């Protein structure tokens, strides 16, 4: 019972906000990632890295504020405050995009800290660590999108900027440049996210509409007690209903709740794999057979060829302002356009 | 089902709490206001004022184009405004 | 202990939120970011 | 023992392997008609002149498509919102060229899906359940009405309804963003939150219940065998789950009432998807997402671009290219 | 950059005399342009006839030259086609036709000067954006 | 018997104190003119 | 039984308090109509079209013929003021009775008087209350007939000369016309009852509706529901509410389409042009511009091979070309002079387009009902400048939302009324679970 055990004792005291050993990593990094984002979106410009206003101070609103990525000329610099680019000048550090690496790096270590917290609390309380395992899916998404993806590209500049409309721009970039909707790993992610939301709604509704009458009130919430041994709804009636409505139904309460873990976690993991490919521009952009036929046969048209024309418009029309370091000058006559528009 | 801290509902309905915080809250609000109205926020963060995004006859973004001269590039852009 | 009634704390706090948020929406039409 | 009463008893019987019911009397023929026509069209339909410009778009497998590019193509812009059944065409060849199958499918499907919702009410009544599962289903159903019926109504043409295909869906999405800025519309933002949050809570609830399963099996067998269908006792310890999750955040951020918890699980994605269905349904009448194009200008009046202006550049690209041969005049008003 | 007197200085007539607007006049003219003109002329284009814009170089080549305060004030009273050959008051808003274009009824002589001044100042600020259309948005 | 200063007290003010300061700064911004 | 968040369900069997809730709520409705009208009038500027000013109630009054003259010019704003003040004043009386019956008046009515008291299960009394309200509604429809025929008439956008207020002397009574509308297809070119395009049919329909409602009111005062009706319905207050929720839903969906397509009882002078109208006007505008330059718009082949300006509809009618081919069912007063028996007449197009038609098309094309949630007018890629969202977009979207939620409300209360009537709205009886007494499916 030395100083280590005495510190263990204090970290694991049952208090309003549990601390734990994991709290030493989690709480500084979470607070700084969050405080960095609120500071930047309130006060900090993107004029020197993007040619964009991005703070409330500059006139932006909650949808258009962002902590924007550093200039392309920084490469993948860590952009440490004390590093060779800002050289300890706090003001220059903000203007060069240092808050972006600050937030991304502290956010990453905060995510680690949060998953360790899930492990730590589960061990102390005595439950299996499946909530921590499920949280692997948000972690894979964050690291694949915010770190691996720009590390495969020319610079951090092409990572997502931390803002509502900046993320909207990220979506559209990925359509026009990567044809990301065509990518089967994203499609598997879509099915996991929408399948998860389906399972969430259908399961909640089923329980609430197969309840046992355990009180007399019209509000049925009051008729549950957290220490009761009895199931509060009828699995047997729920199974009959869904078997006759949909053909098949759950019959095992454990499988059902595991499947609810499984579906959205797996979906997110699949999309992360696809973004890892896009780090290398390894896209599912084209179908070669469609392109060979369409090049030879000007009457052949599909929704696939229709969408590539859309992608080509996006690229030519957004690239000069979206990639200002490239000094794209596209004269009017080269811009792709249909008739009249 | 309590961990020993004082309940929140007891605190915010207490007179002493409001004695302290009817001062501490407006003071913080006033401090934040002054941070902006004095212009200090522009200076601390390097955020352009409405008159200093461009030079008078200038329509080019002052974009940082060098990794290790970046700090100096910003500084040269700023001089060209004054 | 239980001096200031809770329902009065909620009303005044809630109207303080309304005031601050309303001022942000007024600001969408005036000054910076108003398009004018 | 009257003949009509015997039919009535069979329609509403709770002993049929699949419940029929009065809603099912309509649902079964309309869904079969829609399904059979869709499968046949997807495999074999000839190209359709969706935009009414005599430029047919090939949608089916036999005409050079795969699973990802294929579609049942929306009906001709020359038809607009006119009703186009088979018997209004001079020939099936005409009806196919003009996209008649799409109308037949979406009308039969929306009817059959609406009766699907009614059927959910009806069986709940025959089994002595509470009735509101069908209310959960009204959120996906409203979303299908929005992209198949409401949006064409407001825009004047089923040619602008969502195609019955994978790449056609993405086409619909891209064009929708160029013309309505849906990303900047709060009801779509609420839909994302309902769908993201729904996936989140699905994973949360699944992991918390799985985390607190009571030990009932050995390590050599699936834990799932620790539950037997219809057992009276709960299979996990909700107080242990509450004790874990309440400490993960703080105590009062965790449920200990299972009814409240499952109602929350029901309500969040259902309401979020109601709003996103309403978003499509109101952008049908061209009340569009927030426009902050050139909202920031400097002391001289120079435009200071924001991320909203970058979005607009991408939207402009989609605008100028979509349906590249169908516009003769400068404004794409529908 | 700021709204300096030099940018606020625009030609008064073809002879070469100039006039220097105030910030107030510029802001007034911008409000009035939005009220009475922008539904067709937003950003210096013409929605119902895109061949003709409000760019200064276009206005300079109109007959009656319209790149000056006088020429623009006269246009708002008695608009003509681009070659000067016909009066178009019955299809284009003007004081001469304020009975059929009721938004022109309560425009005073100084309102016209402010509107004209806005049209002449704005290309000095926005460059190609003014009258360039969606390419430059 | 309740303590006044706790870990909870710290966490609360860690968030609440800069929040009010920020609301003050953003409020002032609504009156900035170009 | 009910929690605070379902607290108004505690009113179900307190007829006196429930009366106060209804009457107080009616005062809220009349209050909004009063205050909104005054707000609109305080903000009104006559030199600007109503639809550039965000008005939705003043256009409803103008349509009734008050305040407007030829062309829809506002000539006198005092009728607007009066309509708003009288509504505003009346909301005090309804508020007064509402709060009295909710707080101080008798909590239940059936002890105080057998006339005003009711049991939800009393089918005779319930149809008597329904009959009284049917008569009121039938009177309501005849007031519109009265205004149209005897008190100055209605605004007629189709009136020769640009539109004007017109007394209706020959309302349509032929039931083949009136009920013919109820049986037209809702699809394009037909439009169900939304296609009503003249005031004689409008006024004639309201004579019919008033008589039918009054007749039905007397019918329901005098009878009780037949046995087939008694075995087919649920007879409870929540069931009745759910029926009305379904009815309001259906009516909101109809109203949405009415304001989106109809330019007769929603004149474009007041509400701005319709989607189809503005799209037709753009083709008209550039037909006019190009033809003035010397273009032969009849013979001009466009990029696809279809006419650049003019083409055929699928049944042969000459119509405007481009994407607006979808909108050829549009009919409007500024366009109909150009229509001959085969559609648009090329001789009239070459020779007979008037300046007022050029102005109107230019105006409508530049006031198409497109705009952002923050009221930036135009397509979604347009820059800030024009503060405009069509009243038609505002009225269509708002009422689609309301109509949708009231359909959900119908499902909610219909399913609950069924469950409550059969005795299992609170959940399944553990000792008598129906499925446990049923044979298994396999
Ligand atoms: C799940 C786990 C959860 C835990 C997550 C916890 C997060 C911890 C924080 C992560 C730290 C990562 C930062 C690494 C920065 C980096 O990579 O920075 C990149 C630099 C390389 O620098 C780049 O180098 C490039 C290539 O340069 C070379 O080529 C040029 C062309 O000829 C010139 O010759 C030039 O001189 C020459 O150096 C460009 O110049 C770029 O501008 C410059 O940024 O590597 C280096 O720092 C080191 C790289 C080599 C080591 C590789 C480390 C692996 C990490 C990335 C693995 C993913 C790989 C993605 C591939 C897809
Ligand atoms: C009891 C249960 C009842 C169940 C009935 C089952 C069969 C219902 C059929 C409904 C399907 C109709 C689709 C509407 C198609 C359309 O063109 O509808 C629009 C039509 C109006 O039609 C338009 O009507 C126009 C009338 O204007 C004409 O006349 C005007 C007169 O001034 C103008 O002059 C105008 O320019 C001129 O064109 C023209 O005819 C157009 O071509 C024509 O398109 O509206 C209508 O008939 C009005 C009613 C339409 C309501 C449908 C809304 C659907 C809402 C579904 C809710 C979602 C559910 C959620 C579930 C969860
Ligand atoms: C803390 C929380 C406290 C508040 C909780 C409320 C949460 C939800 C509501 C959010 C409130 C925040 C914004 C309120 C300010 C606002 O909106 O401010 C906006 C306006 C006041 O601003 C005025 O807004 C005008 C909007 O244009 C209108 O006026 C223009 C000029 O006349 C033109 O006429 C244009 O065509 C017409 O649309 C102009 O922009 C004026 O310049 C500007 O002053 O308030 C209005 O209008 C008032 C509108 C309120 C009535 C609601 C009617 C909406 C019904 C349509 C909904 C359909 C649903 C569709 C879903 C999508
Ligand atoms: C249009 C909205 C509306 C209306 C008309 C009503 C009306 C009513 N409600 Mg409901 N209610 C509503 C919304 C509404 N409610 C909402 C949104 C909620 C959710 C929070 C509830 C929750 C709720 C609960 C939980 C309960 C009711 C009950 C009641 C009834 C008695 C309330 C009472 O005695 O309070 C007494 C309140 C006071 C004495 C305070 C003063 C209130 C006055 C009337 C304010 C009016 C001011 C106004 C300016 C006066 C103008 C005067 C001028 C005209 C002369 C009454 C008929 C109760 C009930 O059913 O009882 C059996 C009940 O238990 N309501
Ligand atoms: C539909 C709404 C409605 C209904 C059903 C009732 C029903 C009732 N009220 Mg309530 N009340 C209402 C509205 C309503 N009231 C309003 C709006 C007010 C404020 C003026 C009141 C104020 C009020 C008070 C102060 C009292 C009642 C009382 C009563 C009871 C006896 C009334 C009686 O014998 O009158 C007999 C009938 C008449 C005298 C009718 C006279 C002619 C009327 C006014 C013509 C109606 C005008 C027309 C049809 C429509 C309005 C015009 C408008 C559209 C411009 C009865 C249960 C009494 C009660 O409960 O006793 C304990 C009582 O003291 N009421
Ligand atoms: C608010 C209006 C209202 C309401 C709620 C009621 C309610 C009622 N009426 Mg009354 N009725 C009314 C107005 C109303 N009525 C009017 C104005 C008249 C005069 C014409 C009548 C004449 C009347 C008669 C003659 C009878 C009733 C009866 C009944 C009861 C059974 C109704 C029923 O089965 O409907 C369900 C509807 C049907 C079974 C048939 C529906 C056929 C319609 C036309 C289908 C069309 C719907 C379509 C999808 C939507 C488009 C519209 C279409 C027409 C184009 C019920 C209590 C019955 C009763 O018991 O009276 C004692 C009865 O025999 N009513
Ligand atoms: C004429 C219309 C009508 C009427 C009279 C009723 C009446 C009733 N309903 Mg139904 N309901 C309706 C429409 C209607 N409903 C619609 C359209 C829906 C679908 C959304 C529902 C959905 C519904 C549910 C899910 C439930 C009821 C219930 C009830 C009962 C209790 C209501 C209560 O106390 O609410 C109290 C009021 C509140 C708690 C406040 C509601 C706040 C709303 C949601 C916010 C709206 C804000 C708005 C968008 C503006 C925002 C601006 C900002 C400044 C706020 C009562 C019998 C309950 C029941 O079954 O009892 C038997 C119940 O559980 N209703
Ligand atoms: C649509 C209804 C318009 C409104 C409102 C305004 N203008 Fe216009 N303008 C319009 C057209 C169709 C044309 C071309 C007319 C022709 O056939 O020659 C114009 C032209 C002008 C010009 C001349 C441009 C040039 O010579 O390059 C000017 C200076 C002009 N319009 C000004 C103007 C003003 C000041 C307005 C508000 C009071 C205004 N216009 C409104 C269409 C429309
Ligand atoms: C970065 C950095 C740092 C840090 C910092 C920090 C930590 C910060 C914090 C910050 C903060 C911490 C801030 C905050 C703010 C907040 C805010 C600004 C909020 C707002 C909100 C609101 C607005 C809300 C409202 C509402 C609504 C709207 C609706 C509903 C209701 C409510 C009420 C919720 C340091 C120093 C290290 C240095 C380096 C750099
Ligand atoms: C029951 C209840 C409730 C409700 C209530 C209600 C809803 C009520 C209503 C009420 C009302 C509804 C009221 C009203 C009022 C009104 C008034 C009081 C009026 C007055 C007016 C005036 C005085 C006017 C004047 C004028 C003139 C004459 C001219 C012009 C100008 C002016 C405007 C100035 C609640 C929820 C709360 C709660 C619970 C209970
Ligand atoms: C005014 C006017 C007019 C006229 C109108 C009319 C004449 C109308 C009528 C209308 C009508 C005449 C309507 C009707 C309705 C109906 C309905 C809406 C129905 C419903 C039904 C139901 C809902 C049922 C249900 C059920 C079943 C099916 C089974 C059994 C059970 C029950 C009962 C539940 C016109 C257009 C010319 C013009 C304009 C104005
Ligand atoms: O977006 Mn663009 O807008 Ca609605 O129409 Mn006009 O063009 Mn075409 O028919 Mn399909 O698409
Ligand atoms: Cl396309
Ligand atoms: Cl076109
Ligand atoms: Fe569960």
């Amino acid at each position: 019972r030395g100083w280590f055990d005495i510190l263990d004792d204090w970290l694991k005291r049952d208090r309003f906000v549990f601390v734990g050993w994991s709290g030493i990593l989690l709480f500084p990094c979470a607070y700084l990632a969050l405080g960095g984002w609120l500071t930047g979106t309130t006060f900090v410009t993107s004029w020197y890295t993007h040619g964009l206003a991005s703070s409330y101070l500059e006139g932006c609103n909650f949808l258009t504020v962002a902590v924007s990525t550093p200039a392309n000329s920084m490469g993948h610099s860590l952009l440490l405050l004390w590093g060779p680019e800002a050289q300890g000048d706090f003001t220059r550090w903000c203007q060069l995009g240092g808050l972006w690496t600050f937030i991304a790096l502290h956010g990453a270590f905060g995510l680690i800290g949060f998953m360790l917290r899930q492990f730590e609390i589960a061990r102390l309380v005595g439950v299996r660590p499946y909530n921590a395992i499920a949280f692997s899916a948000p972690i894979a998404v964050f690291v694949s999108v915010f770190l691996i993806y720009p590390l495969g590209q020319s610079s951090w500049f092409f990572a997502p900027s931390f803002g509502v409309a900046a993320i909207f721009r990220f979506l559209l970039f990925f359509q026009g440049f990567h044809n990301w909707t065509l990518n089967p790993f994203h499609m598997m992610g879509v099915a996991g996210v929408l399948g998860g939301a389906l399972l969430c709604a259908i399961h909640g509704a089923t329980v609430e509409n197969t309840l046992f009458q355990d009180g007399e009130g019209a509000s049925t919430f009051r008729a549950f007690n957290p220490t009761q041994a009895e199931e509060t709804y009828s699995m047997v009636t729920a199974n009959r209903f869904w078997s006759q409505i949909f053909g098949i139904a759950f019959s095992n309460k454990r499988w059902l709740h595991f499947f609810m873990l499984f579906v959205p976690v797996t979906g997110l993991w699949m999309s992360a794999i696809g973004v890892v490919g896009l780090a290398l521009n390894l896209r599912s952009y084209d179908f070669i057979s469609q392109e060979i036929r369409a090049a030879e046969d000007p009457e052949f048209e599909t929704f696939y060829t229709k969408n590539l024309l859309l992608n080509e418009g996006i690229r030519a029309w957004m690239a000069p302002q979206d990639q200002p370091h490239e000094n794209f000058v596209f004269p009017e006559e080269v811009l792709p356009r249909g008739n009249a528009l | 089902g309590t961990t020993g801290e004082r309940p929140f509902s007891d605190i915010i309905t207490s007179v002493r709490y409001w004695v302290i915080h009817s001062i501490t809250i407006p003071a913080l609000f006033i401090a934040g206001w002054l941070f902006v109205s004095t212009g200090l926020a522009y200076d601390v963060f390097g955020t352009p004022r409405p008159d200093s995004y461009y030079a008078q006859e200038q329509r080019s973004i002052p974009l940082v184009t060098d990794r290790f001269e970046a700090k100096q590039q910003v500084e040269t852009f700023l001089e060209q405004l004054k | 202990g239980g001096r200031i009634p809770l329902w009065i704390v909620a009303t005044v706090a809630g109207m303080g939120v309304i005031v601050i948020v309303g001022l942000f929406f007024y600001g969408a039409y005036a000054g910076l970011g108003s398009s004018l | 023992a009257n003949l009509w009463e015997r039919f009535c008893n069979w329609v509403t019987s709770t002993d049929n392997r699949l419940y029929v019911g009065w809603f099912g009397v309509i649902m079964i023929p309309t869904l079969l008609a829609a399904t059979i026509c869709f499968v046949i069209a997807f495999i074999a339909a000839p190209p359709v002149d969706i935009d009414g410009i005599r430029e047919p778009v090939s949608g089916s497998l036999l005409y050079g498509n795969n699973i990802i590019t294929g579609a049942v193509v929306p009906s001709s812009n020359a038809i607009g919102l006119h009703f186009y059944p088979i018997w209004e065409a001079a020939s099936l060849d005409e009806w196919l060229y003009n996209g008649g199958p799409y109308q037949l499918i979406i009308f039969h499907f929306l009817l059959g899906a609406s009766c699907y919702m009614g059927r959910q009410w009806e069986l709940s009544y025959r089994l002595g359940m509470r009735p509101w599962i069908c209310v959960a289903y009204s959120a996906p159903l409203a979303s299908a009405f929005a992209v198949f019926l409401i949006y064409p109504i407001g825009q004047g043409s089923f040619s602008d309804g969502m195609p019955l295909g994978i790449s056609g869906t993405f086409n619909f999405m891209i064009v929708f963003q160029a013309e309505h800025n849906i990303l900047m519309h709060p009801f779509h933002q609420l839909g994302v939150a309902g769908v993201f949050g729904g996936a989140l809570f699905c994973a949360m609830h699944g992991s918390l219940v799985t985390s607190s399963l009571i030990r009932e099996t050995t390590e050599t067998e699936s834990a799932n065998y620790g539950y037997k269908f219809g057992q009276e006792e709960e299979t996990y310890n909700i107080v242990a789950a509450h004790g874990y999750f309440g400490r993960l955040i703080f105590q009062y951020a965790s449920f200990n009432n299972s009814r409240s918890l499952h109602f929350f699980l029901a309500a969040w994605p259902v309401v979020g998807v109601w709003f996103t269905a309403l978003g499509i349904s109101t952008m049908a009448f061209n009340l569009n997402g927030f426009n902050f194009n050139h909202s920031v200008i400097d002391a001289k009046g120079n435009v200071i671009n924001t991320w909203a202006d970058i979005i607009n550049r991408a939207n402009l690209g989609m605008e100028v290219m979509h349906e590249r041969n169908a516009h003769n005049f400068p404004l794409d008003l529908a | 950059a700021e709204l300096t007197p030099e940018v606020l200085t625009v030609p008064l007539n073809s002879e070469g005399k100039t006039i220097t607007l105030t910030e107030k006049q510029y802001l007034e003219g911008k409000r009035l342009f939005q009220y009475a003109c922008a539904s067709c002329h937003v950003g210096g284009i013409t929605k119902t006839n895109p061949s003709l814009d409000l760019r200064t170089e276009t206005l300079a080549l109109a007959t009656p030259p319209r790149d000056n305060i006088e020429g623009l004030v006269d246009y708002m009273k008695n608009p003509t086609t681009y070659d000067g050959e016909q009066e178009i008051a019955e299809v284009h808003p003007s004081l001469r036709s304020a009975d059929i274009f009721p938004k022109m009824r309560n425009l005073t002589e100084k309102d016209l000067v402010a509107i004209a001044g806005h049209i002449l100042v704005e290309p000095k600020i926005l460059g190609d954006k003014w009258g360039g259309g969606k390419v430059y948005y | 018997s309740y303590p006044i200063f706790t870990v909870r007290w710290v966490a609360v003010h860690t968030l609440a104190v800069p929040t009010i300061f920020f609301l003050g700064a953003i409020a002032a911004m609504q009156f900035i003119q170009r | 039984g009910f929690a605070w968040w379902a607290g108004n369900a505690r009113l179900i069997n307190l007829s006196g308090k429930l009366l106060g809730a209804h009457v107080a709520h009616a005062g809220l409705i009349v209050f909004w109509a009063g205050a909104m009208t005054l707000f609109e009038l305080a903000h009104f500027i006559p030199e600007k079209p109503m639809y550039e000013q965000g008005l939705i109630l003043i256009p409803h009054i103008a349509t009734l013929g008050w305040g407007v003259g030829p062309g829809g010019e506002v000539v006198d704003t005092f009728p607007f003021f009066v309509v708003g003040v009288v509504h505003l004043i009346s909301s005090a009386v309804l508020g007064f009775g509402g709060v009295y019956h909710a707080i101080r008046g008798p909590e239940t009515l059936e002890e105080y008087s057998s006339f005003f008291g009711y049991d939800w299960k009393d089918k005779n009394k319930m149809t008597t209350i329904l009959g009284f309200h049917l008569i009121v509604l039938g009177i309501g429809a005849l007031l519109l007939v009265a205004k149209a025929m005897f008190f100055g008439g209605l605004y007629d956008t189709w009136a020769p000369g640009g539109g004007d207020v017109r007394v209706i002397t020959n309302p349509t009574l032929d039931p083949r016309v009136i009920f013919g509308y109820l049986l037209k297809s809702p699809f394009g070119g037909e439009g169900w009852i939304v296609s009503v395009n003249n005031l004689e049919d409008v006024v004639g329909g309201h004579i019919w509706i008033g008589l039918i409602c009054i007749a039905g009111g007397i019918w329901h005062i005098l009878t009780t529901p037949f046995g087939w009706a008694r075995r087919a319905f649920i007879w409870s207050g929540e069931a009745y509410l759910s029926y009305s929720l379904g009815a309001l839903s259906m009516m909101g969906f109809i109203a949405t389409c009415f304001v989106w397509f109809n330019n007769t009882v929603y004149p474009s002078e007041f509400y701005g042009p319709t989607g189809p109208e503005a799209s037709q006007a753009q083709a008209m505008t550039f037909l006019i511009r190009d033809q003035k330059l010397g273009a032969n718009v009849g013979s001009a082949q466009g990029p696809t091979g279809l006419g650049k300006y003019l083409m055929r509809s699928p049944t042969g009618e000459i119509i405007f070309g481009g994407e607006t081919m979808r909108f050829w069912d549009f009919r409007g007063p500024w366009l109909e002079p150009l229509r001959g028996p085969n559609g648009l007449d090329l001789n009239k197009i070459k020779n007979d387009i008037q300046p007022w038609q050029e102005r109107r098309a230019a105006e409508y094309m530049t006031h198409a009902p497109l705009g952002s949630l923050n009221s930036v007018g135009g397509v979604a890629t347009e820059i800030n400048s024009v503060n405009f969202v069509s009243p038609r977009s505002w009225l269509a979207t708002s009422h689609f939302v309301l109509a949708f939620f009231f359909l959900v409300g119908h499902l909610w209360h219909a399913g609950r009324a069924r469950a409550a009537a059969a005795g299992f709205e609170k959940g399944i009886d553990r000792e008598s679970e129906p499925v446990l007494s049923m044979p298994s499916l396999d």
